[PDB]
């Protein structure tokens, strides 16, 4: 079973040059995903080869999503687990304002228009752990199973808390790729930053770009 | 080898 | 209004190395892409500023949702608008095999278990194609609101063509991920042989290539 | 310019 009350439980359990900042940021949360991972129903039952595939696979959307939505009621910028604050202007004026903007008009505006709550955020996560697509998962079917479950509990949850809004499900989905897209772009700014040497580069943030 | 994910992943505390 | 009737007919109106041989099919397949879309419900409507962006934004994420759906009787490849199929040893053997089987592992394959049909992949077109995120575009609510007229007549779709399956419509919208990510991919590799010279590069797929 | 796409989408033909 995968029940919605306890991925909620996961997120509520959990709680100077711009990019610099956003690195040493990254760090830190991704102790704190792990933590999270940890509480999502059935993640530490899957075989510890699986486990690492499915946080290297999803890390950077995983920490995109959620600093994403502690950003709703931030104007034209993001509050960091660090609890810095960083504004577009900011953003754009270290060279990296279009990814920056990107994340702000599809992910932020978007989480902030619909009011996307916490468990919706959740189930999202929980979807993008469960990523039956990343290589080399011992058997794919298991996490399949368990990404369904998650989507099925969240459409119960969504047709149940908003039964006003038909679509909302559909469109809360229809973020992912967005933010696929992101990530994407997020991962190929911290590789270069990483290949320049323009920014220090914590351990556990250096280690999920080492290759497999 | 995935030094810090492997002993954060492993550990019960 | 967006009857799925429309968008299926918008299907059916339109049906060496092996990167060059994949690089003429795409070119080939962008000129019946426009004649696709001008079928597409409400497309030919818009602004011919937002007709372009929609185009320029969607059509590797279109054309790859097109071969895929074309290969799910091909084993281990795709059958090209050309009429040649790609096997994955000529892939690797090209130097392409890794995205190459992305495809066949994510999209084909995913397709073929599901037993996608052409209503599907149509509604699926006409999402990509109805992208609120693309940038400049004059009115984004516009095309948000015929994203939405086409999700809402999927699920109806589903919902009665398929009603044993509760979960296909959240199924067909997982898809969208790995297509962004695969279509980024593609572009990433296309982009690098453009650089290179390595193969010949049609007219319309050069002008894809270029900046905005 | 995008030209291929622009004279592709106006034409009514
Ligand atoms: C947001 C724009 C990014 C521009 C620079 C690219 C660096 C990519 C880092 C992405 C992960 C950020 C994690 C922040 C964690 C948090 O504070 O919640
Ligand atoms: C499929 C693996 C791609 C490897 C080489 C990268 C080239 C990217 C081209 C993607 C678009 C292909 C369009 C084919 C059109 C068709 O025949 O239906
Ligand atoms: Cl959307
Ligand atoms: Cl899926």
């Amino acid at each position: 079973e995968m029940p919605v009350d306890r991925i909620l439980e996961a997120e509520l359990a959990v709680e100077n040059d711009p990019v610099t900042n956003i690195c040493q940021a990254a760090d830190k949360q991704l102790f704190t995903l792990v933590e999270w991972a940890k509480r999502i129903p059935h993640f530490s039952s899957l075989p510890l080869d699986d486990q690492v595939i499915l946080l290297r696979a999803g890390w950077n959307e995983l920490l995109i999503a959620s600093f994403s939505h502690r950003s709703i009621d931030v104007r034209d910028g993001i509050l960091l687990a660090t609890g810095l604050h960083v504004h577009r202007n900011s953003a754009h004026s270290a060279g990296v304002g279009a990814i920056f903007d990107r994340v702000l008009t599809e992910l932020v505006s978007k989480m902030r228009d619909m009011r996307m709550d916490k468990t919706e955020l959740g189930c999202l996560r929980a979807i993008i752990l469960f990523n039956p697509d990343a290589k080399g998962l011992s058997n794919p079917s298991e996490v399949e199973v368990l990404r369904e479950k998650v989507y099925a509990s969240l459409e119960t949850y969504c047709k149940q808390k908003y039964p006003e809004q038909q679509g909302r499900f559909a469109k809360l989905l229809l973020r992912l790729p967005a933010l696929r897209s992101i990530g994407l772009k997020c991962l190929e700014h911290l590789f270069f930053f990483k290949l320049i040497g323009d920014t220090p580069i914590d351990t556990f943030l250096m280690e999920m770009l080492e290759a497999p | 080898k995935h030094k810090i994910l492997h002993r954060l992943l492993q550990d019960s505390s």
